[PDB]
RNA sequence: AUGGGUAUUAAUAGAGUUUUUAUCGGCAGUAUUUACGAGAUGUA
RNA sequence: ACAGGAUCAAAUCUUCCUUGAGCGACUCGGCAGGCAAAAAAAAAAAAAA
RNA sequence: UGGAUGCGUUAAAAAAAAAAAAAAAAAAA
């Protein structure tokens, strides 16, 4: 390697990372990431997101405390669970699972209604919302420490940026994180969901175990362990404004993406427009040098939040239908078939 | 003129490539291997010994006397102005710093333009 | 910058325009505009940013209002930078938005005083665009004429004034451009309305219409004739630029009866008045022409104004052109021929300093009217000699009419170049 | 240099002068000879340091769209409010987003903000606000060399405020790549770019060369500020930078490739002396190029450029030597030494020849356009007044044959009346073309009687026939504008094409008095130049006659009549400024148009020669004309007038 | 837009690779003499340079629709040109996305129980 | 010049251009970064 | 910055005053450079295409 | 065509020196 190569410390620095020290840094970082934000000038609404099967069951349970009964309930009481009790108390609410699906039809319903709803274009949203997943594999033969650090490699990356990086990685046991990854990418493409705004938001490791082997030595007989553990990753489709305030407004674009649009323009598989069709996504220079003229147009008001937020998500959803129609038509597909497959 | 116009001194106190009032004549080493060049040009071209100097790839410039005579006079006139406007520079910037650039004193790699190496 | 042009912050405005350079193709052409408004204000030359601005406001030019217009023009002016391109350009589009013709940004078509705001400026930077002085002497007539015909008293002026007037005068004047009908016109509007026309604007009217026109045309003579009585009546409200004015106008007219006594009258005027103007340190006026005037045709100039003149031409100096120069010198020279030591020094080391800008014959004459209006010191008049030496033989110059090395101890004893050592103190 | 710059801004006398805003032209910029430059090298060496870390597709910065007028709202909610817009305020609005066609046609069916007459859907906005034909054609900056040519012609084929960068892109590429681009294809590119430059383009009155005919409100007229000739169609740095190239690939050019460089030059108004002589020595007649192989258009758009630019060539070289003077070093002993003592053609003649041959055996295949241009060109000055020194009499004797075949074959062909801008051109073309014929005939017989010394009528009926009518007709059929003797309605068209018709009547004007002067001129022999001397100079001399004028004195009595007939109604002013004189002479051999002259040149006078101002002075005293002001300004300005 | 690099949509591509320092685009047109193109050749044959212009060794070839560029693959696939025989690839996508269809990856690599490969 | 229509030098709005070594082999793929203003009391 | 100011007004080449110390000094502001590759005892050594 | 070491050679002077890693009128980042 280079051997001059500058290896970070989160925890000591030359230049003084002391806690006052880090307390004016960061402040400083919260602000410069806070003003990197481009905020629309007129909405018509600020719609946030809630979730009904969790609200339902806040409402059960805090029935349940407050009354001593089920809600509806006017003879008997609330059986709380015991040692040994086959019977869940809260067994007529949904499983978290359940609750996903709910919220996944819900987020359906809301996406089909939005595009009958006057104004649909000026309306304030935030960062929650879309779809979730929750994918779990079992019996991976590594242990916490190394599962710690391949999963704090992969949090918060775009689903095909996470399986790049843990495939540049050349590690054996890694291959039980690149196949679950893999398969939920697959599910989700298959159940509908867009792979391009996927990505990973949070994991959680549970324990399984570990085998014991003897191990005979001079004075002792010790025993070495093998680990046994599962891994539930959390995938969250961005809905198309979230994608949009990403990628165009703070400039946070996937390094596949991105590395996707070079080998492109490389190759010459494009035409010369589209240096400039992607000049806000290229290359680091030119994603810095479109942010200072975004801004410059915003503060002289000549920039447009919501036109460009409009412009953007057609562009894309133009580009996925005409993918759509043409592998339909590489077919020999009748312009009936072709009609209907659009109702 | 009644009340006089003052001129930006910007353009003097500007010290990068993308000014010229300031780096037309760095470094100086180029700046005399600019001007020796030039006058190599027009001597064997503006003053032809009937043989192909092959300093450049070759030019259908006029050959006729009465053409010579005046792109001569037009260069000596670019040469004494180029020489004049350095000598002013030169003066006001001693005047006012009291910097002075002169010939190199020494055969040096630093003189020649390139850097010290074991070899 | 604007604010900093208004200040006078003239070095900080200087340095902003490194970081203003790669802005002005994203500013608003009226931003453009009052930036090219503010350079000129403060006489700052910024010929990179000048260049830029026109290069930013070519595609924007022709739909800018005309106050906004007259900003552009007025800012190129007061830097000096002769962009005839724009001048052109700007005069076209004016005369178009005439020929059409016939709150926050500001009508597109022009008023009178648009179009004799860019007229000053083309007066200004030396455009002589006679196209553009036909319109305009056109469209001044007219109004003359309507004026005229108005005739209820309320609506007079109502299109232009007095001062609208003289500054048409002023810049056919300056502009060298003899348009006969028009300073008849303005003549005869002047006659008619007079008792509404201020001292100052008579005094100014006046001095151009004498300059320009010959006094023997009978309407000529006559409303210059009224206007002499007129000023030679308000001569106690003149300050020292009318005054100057008058004097001059006064003797270049060429009155029916009283030719001499006329002019004595105005020069004893002009000399009483002159007093009461001790203190006025502010006022810009031709003092050399003013002291010129009072001594000529052997006429002797009062001590108290004389002093007071000369005192007051300190400030001058750094207007002065080599004319002016030659004005004063000859001045001085006449009046000795009473000698102002301290101005004829002055003078000596300004022009010694300011050589370059004298032609052969005028450098000649300035040291000949130096030298006789008392010697200035040698350390001005010896080099001096050096230099008239040496235009004469690059200018092959030598009239049919026609030293030494300079030593340490005619440098002036103030400094200390000489290797004495003096008591005394240097309080600091 | 600060003292030049210090003298003029001092000087009450010197004026930058025009009649009209068209007038003004771009100043005359010499291009001096190319030289290696490791310096330059140096300097890109730096510039070029941080490539690697720098994007590899699109380094240069991404264009601004031109702002608007006046700021947005500022809530800044487009979208919402509905209006259309520009397409450069979309593209803002937008954050610099592309509109291909078919995403233009959703967005127009959606929303009503896309629906601007800007953005076509067939077309597209752009990433840069690039609106119609420009938005299906990438940025010059990625085009490849071998593309640029079609990429340009494409572009140009579209004939509105982002279309500048578009083009300034275009320049910029080819300038960098002028060393690759081949050299046709290099003259091909400029002549594009000079196009879209100067389209909408009107002639200065006073100047000759023109780069196309005038034919291909009330007029065919329209008077762009935008496009006035003061605006020069192309940068000079691009001109120096292919000079180099054009220098070093002249010998590949064919004729109507030289043609065009020349005409962009000239348009442009840059010259490189370098390049125009070597243009002058390549073509002569049968100097390996024949100039016959010409056709005649090209022939005479070459001349006229070669003309145009070589005359402000000598200009400015007379000019620097004078300055040379102070640049020059002098010392004091020299200085003391001194006073212990006191105690204009520019054609070389093989090419003037071989033109004169060219018009000689071609005039019958020629436009009025292109001969008049030639032949004004080619006579130019003549060195009239001071007679290799000049040309050979037997080249003006061509050339005098070659306007009386000229004549005689387009007497016979058939004009065509179009709209009263062309018919002035061509009024003036005709003019220009007597006055070519005029100064041949002056030119041979002041030889002539200088041979004495030591030791084409009927074409000029023709042509004073056809402009006495003409004149009088398009001063009928042109509009009537105001007099110097709430605004007044001044049309800008109108006043052009007024200016052109009175250049037609100076230029007219001219040739009657120098075919005068040529007349008279055939003891007496030195006596008839003399004569002629101080009549061109404005020196005292007896009164000059009609009766000189022999066969054409009715036609020049008919020519003062038409002039009469005009000035009088539509006033002096208009004039141009270089014939006042001609037209005095002309009043004077003749004897309210009179009085009219009078008042234009004294208002006018600061701006008059002195040599004019001479010859008025004595035309004013020989007819005996007393106008109060004019005597004034004879008698009272211009010291170099009045103490002599 | 006439040009092929600056058409928003391509026709269908080949790439060739295994071209020696001699080849030309005339070269790569005799070549695939008998097959339509979709373009003179000089649009049709791109041949691939670095900044310095040194060939790469690779090229794109356009035809004039999928199923003519599939029969010039078949027919060419390994044939010679200038002593090397050539490889040809598709250098097209179908839109299926089959890159969403991983193999499963071992879960089992007992790597010193295993040959020895550059896998 | 009873004096400034007056004498001299506008490159003026444009002083603008890519050197040298070198038969052949090799690197050059990415990220960060400047409006932490209340454009605005918008051009009078 | 000779940038602003005063004066019966300065040797060419400012008689003074102001500029809290003209930002510590000199520069830059499309400046600045963490990682990879390729090299590499500290360092130095490749302009871009 | 070279590398390391001493068994080889040189110095034994400077300490307000050689040198360094945090320009600081910035008093609630």
């Amino acid at each position: 390697p280079n051997t001059k190569r500058r290896i970070r410390d989160p925890f000591w620095r030359r230049s003084g990372w002391w806690r006052w020290r880090q307390q004016e840094v960061k402040a400083m970082n919260r602000s410069r990431a806070f003003r990197r934000h481009l905020f629309p000038r007129f909405t018509t609404e600020t719609v946030s997101f809630v979730d009904a099967a969790e609200a339902e069951a806040k409402r059960f349970k805090e029935i349940v405390a407050e009354t001593g009964r089920y809600p509806g309930q006017t003879v008997n009481f609330f059986v709380p669970k015991v040692e040994g009790a086959k019977l869940d108390p809260f067994a007529a609410l949904p499983s978290r699972q359940k609750r996903l699906k709910l919220r996944r039809k819900a987020v359906r319903e809301a996406e089909e209604a939005e595009k009958a709803r006057e104004d649909a274009d000026f309306v304030w949203r935030g960062k929650g919302g879309g779809r979730v997943w929750e994918e779990r594999k079992a019996n991976i033969p590594l242990g916490k420490k190394k599962l710690l650090l391949y999963c704090t490699i992969i949090k918060g990356l775009q689903i095909t940026d996470a399986i790049d990086w843990l495939s540049s990685l050349c590690l054996h046991r890694v291959n039980y994180l690149l196949n679950l990854l893999n398969a939920s990418r697959k599910k989700i493409h298959e159940q509908g969901g867009d792979i391009s705004r996927v990505y990973v938001e949070s994991y959680m490791l549970n324990i399984q175990g570990q085998i014991k082997r003897p191990q005979f030595r001079l004075r002792m007989v010790n025993l070495i362990k093998t680990w046994k553990f599962a891994v539930v990753l959390r995938f969250r489709e961005y809905p198309m404004d979230e994608y949009f305030h990403k990628l165009f407004i703070l400039k946070h674009v996937p390094r596949s993406l991105t590395t996707d649009m070079r080998l492109a323009l490389a190759g010459q598989r494009v035409g010369l427009h589209a240096v400039r069709d992607w000049y806000p996504f290229l290359d680091s220079k030119t994603r810095f040098f479109h942010r200072k003229r975004l801004k410059w147009l915003d503060r002289t008001r000549q920039f447009d939040y919501c036109l460009a937020r409009r412009v953007f998500k057609s562009k894309y959803e133009e580009n996925c239908r005409r993918r759509k129609i043409q592998v339909l038509q590489a077919r020999g597909a009748s312009d009936a078939v072709i009609e209907e497959a659009n109702l | 003129l009644r009340h006089r116009v003052l001129p930006s001194s910007l353009p003097n106190r500007l010290f990068s490539v993308d000014n010229r009032e300031t780096t037309r004549f760095w470094p100086p080493p180029l700046q005399k291997e600019e001007d020796e060049r030039r006058g190599a040009f027009v001597e064997s071209c503006l003053q032809p010994s009937g043989k192909a100097s092959l300093l450049q790839p070759p030019q259908c410039l006029p050959r006729a006397p009465s053409h010579l005579a005046k792109l001569m006079e037009e260069e000596e006139r670019l040469r004494l102005y180029r020489h004049l406007k350095k000598e002013e520079r030169d003066a006001a910037t001693l005047n006012k710093f009291g910097i002075w650039a002169g010939e190199p004193i020494a055969d040096t790699p630093a003189a020649k333009m390139q850097p010290l190496v074991a070899r | 910058c604007v604010y900093l042009a208004k200040l006078n912050a003239t070095g900080d405005l200087q340095d902003l325009s490194r970081f203003l350079i790669p802005q002005v193709e994203a500013y608003f052409p009226f931003q453009l505009c009052l930036l090219a408004h503010a350079f000129g204000s403060v006489r700052l030359q910024d010929k990179v940013l000048f260049a830029a601005i026109d290069e930013a406001l070519r595609p924007h030019l022709s739909e800018l209002p005309a106050a906004m217009l007259v900003k552009l023009t007025q800012g190129y002016a007061g830097a000096l930078v002769h962009n005839y391109g724009l001048l052109a350009r700007v005069s076209l589009l004016l005369q178009q938005r005439v020929s059409r013709a016939a709150r926050h940004s500001g009508p597109l078509l022009p008023t009178l005083h648009h179009l004799l705001a860019f007229g000053r400026v083309c007066a200004d930077l030396k455009y002589q665009d006679f196209g553009y002085l036909e319109m305009l002497s056109i469209q001044m007539q007219a109004a003359f004429r309507a004026d005229l015909a108005v005739s209820s008293s309320r609506e007079t002026f109502q299109r232009f004034s007095p001062f609208s007037v003289q500054e048409l005068v002023e810049i056919f004047h300056r502009l060298k451009v003899n348009d006969v009908s028009l300073l008849l016109a303005a003549l005869r509007h002047v006659q008619a309305r007079m008792h509404d026309y201020p001292p100052s604007c008579v005094a100014s009217i006046g001095f151009c219409t004498a300059q320009m026109l010959p006094c023997d045309a009978s309407t000529v003579r006559q409303v210059h004739a009224q206007m002499l009585e007129v000023l030679q009546e308000a001569v106690p409200l003149l300050d020292l630029c009318s005054l100057g004015q008058l004097a001059a106008f006064a003797k270049k007219a060429k009155p029916r009866r009283n030719r001499s006594a006329l002019r004595s009258s105005v020069f004893e005027a002009v000399e009483a008045r002159v007093l009461e103007l001790q203190g006025d340190g502010r006022t810009v006026f031709d003092v050399g022409r003013l002291l010129e005037l009072l001594s000529l045709n052997g006429r002797r100039v009062s001590e108290e104004a004389f002093h007071i003149l000369c005192r007051q031409a300190h400030r001058h100096h750094d207007l002065f052109e080599p004319q002016d120069f030659c004005r004063l010198a000859r001045a001085l020279a006449r009046v000795k021929c009473l000698q102002a030591s301290s101005l004829v020094n002055a003078l000596a080391r300004r022009t010694l300093r300011q050589e370059d800008e004298f032609s052969p014959r005028d450098f000649l004459s300035l040291l000949r009217s130096l030298t006789l209006a008392g010697p200035p010191d040698r350390v001005y008049a010896v080099p001096l000699k050096e230099k008239l030496r040496r235009k004469q033989v690059l200018h092959n110059y030598f009239p049919a009419s026609q030293s030494e090395q300079l030593l340490e101890s005619d440098l002036p004893p103030s400094s200390r170049q000489t290797p004495t050592l003096r008591k005394g103190r240097l309080l600091l | 240099s600060v003292a030049s710059r210090i003298h003029f801004l001092n000087s009450r006398t010197r004026f930058q002068t025009a009649v009209h805003a068209s007038d003004v032209a771009p100043p005359f910029l010499l291009l001096p000879l190319a030289s290696p430059r490791p310096l330059l090298a140096y300097h890109h060496r730096f510039r070029t340091r941080n490539r690697k870390r720098g994007s590899r597709f699109h380094p240069h910065p991404l264009p601004l769209p031109p702002p608007p007028l006046s700021p947005p709202r500022s809530d800044a909610a487009h979208l919402f409010a509905g209006k259309p817009l520009a397409a450069s305020a979309v593209s803002t609005a937008a954050g610099q987003q592309t509109l291909p066609p078919p995403l233009l046609r959703h967005l127009q069916g959606l929303f009503p903000v896309f629906r601007g007459p800007e953005c076509d859907p067939s077309c597209g906005v752009g990433p840069a606000g690039e609106a119609a034909g420009l938005a299906l054609l990438p940025p010059p900056s990625l085009v490849e060399p071998r593309h640029l040519e079609d990429l340009a012609r494409r572009a140009l084929q579209t004939r509105c405020k982002s279309d500048r960068l578009f083009w300034r892109e275009l320049a910029a590429r080819v300038e960098k790549v002028r060393d690759l681009l081949p050299i046709e294809s290099l003259v091909r590119l400029l002549t594009i770019l000079t196009l879209n430059g100067a389209s909408g383009t009107v002639r200065p009155v006073k100047q000759i060369f023109q780069a196309f005919e005038t034919q291909d409100n009330r007029t065919g007229l329209r008077l762009a500020s935008e496009t006035l000739p003061c605006v020069r169609p192309l940068p000079p740095r691009l001109l120096l930078a292919s000079t180099r190239e054009f220098l070093e690939d002249l010998k590949k050019l064919s004729p109507p490739a030289t043609a065009a460089l020349a005409a962009t030059f000239a348009w442009s108004n840059c010259a490189s002396s370098a390049l125009l002589f070597a243009l002058m020595e390549r073509w002569a007649w049968r100097t390996q190029g024949h100039l016959g192989d010409f056709t005649p258009a090209d022939f005479a758009l070459f001349v006229s450029a070669l003309g145009h630019l070589l005359s402000q060539q000598e200009a400015t070289q007379v000019k620097y030597s004078r300055q040379a003077r102070h640049l020059r070093e002098i010392s004091g002993k020299q200085i003391m030494a001194a006073f212990r003592e006191q105690k204009a053609w520019y054609f070389t003649p093989a090419f003037f020849d071989g033109c004169c041959r060219f018009m000689e055996t071609r005039a019958e295949s020629f436009s009025l356009f292109s001969f008049a241009s030639a032949a004004r060109t080619l006579v130019e000055n003549l060195d009239t007044v001071a007679l290799v020194a000049c040309p050979t009499p037997d080249s003006v004797e061509a050339l005098a044959k070659a306007i009386s075949l000229f004549v005689a074959s387009w007497d016979g062909g058939d004009k065509t009346h179009g709209r009263l801008a062309t018919r002035a051109a061509n009024l003036l073309l005709v003019a220009r073309l007597l006055r070519a014929a005029s100064q041949c005939e002056l030119y041979i017989h002041l030889h002539r009687a200088l041979r004495l010394e030591a030791e084409t009528v009927g074409a000029c009926k023709t042509l004073l026939e056809h402009i006495s009518c003409e004149l009088g007709l398009l001063h009928s059929e042109l509009e009537a504008l105001p007099l110097l003797n709430g605004f007044v309605h001044i049309s800008p068209d109108t006043v052009y094409v007024r200016n052109e018709l009175l250049a037609a009547a100076g230029e007219s004007a001219a040739a009657v008095v120098r075919l005068h002067h040529a007349k008279s001129l055939l003891l007496s022999t030195g006596a008839r130049v003399d004569r002629v001397k101080r009549w061109m100079r404005g020196q005292q001399a007896e009164r000059m006659q009609l009766e000189m004028l022999g066969e054409l004195k009715s036609e020049a009595e008919h020519l003062a009549d038409a002039i009469d007939r005009v000035l009088r109604e539509r006033g002096a002013a208009g004039l141009p400024t270089e014939q006042l004189a001609d037209l005095m002479e002309v009043f004077a051999l003749c004897v309210s148009s009179l009085q009219a002259l009078s008042s234009e040149i004294v208002r006018r006078y600061a701006a008059l020669d002195v040599n004019q101002k001479r010859r008025i002075k004595w035309a004013t005293r020989q007819m005996d004309w007393k106008d109060p002001y004019l005597n004034h300004c004879l008698g009272h300005f211009t010291a170099a007038v009045t103490r002599q | 837009t006439e040009p092929i690099s600056h058409m928003q949509e391509k026709p269908a591509t080949l790439r060739l690779r295994g071209l020696p320092y001699r080849t030309t685009a005339e070269d790569i047109a005799n070549f695939f003499e008998g097959y339509s193109l979709a373009g003179p050749p000089d649009e049709a044959i791109q041949l691939h340079r670095r900044m310095d212009g040194r060939p790469t060794g690779w090229a794109s070839v356009y035809f004039e629709s999928e199923q003519e560029a599939r029969r010039a693959k078949q027919d060419k696939h390994r044939s010679y040109l200038h002593g090397r025989y050539i490889e040809i690839f598709i250098n097209f996508e179908t839109g299926e996305l089959e890159w969403i269809h991983q193999p499963q990856l071992s879960e089992n690599v007992n790597r010193k129980h295993h040959g020895k490969d550059n896998r």
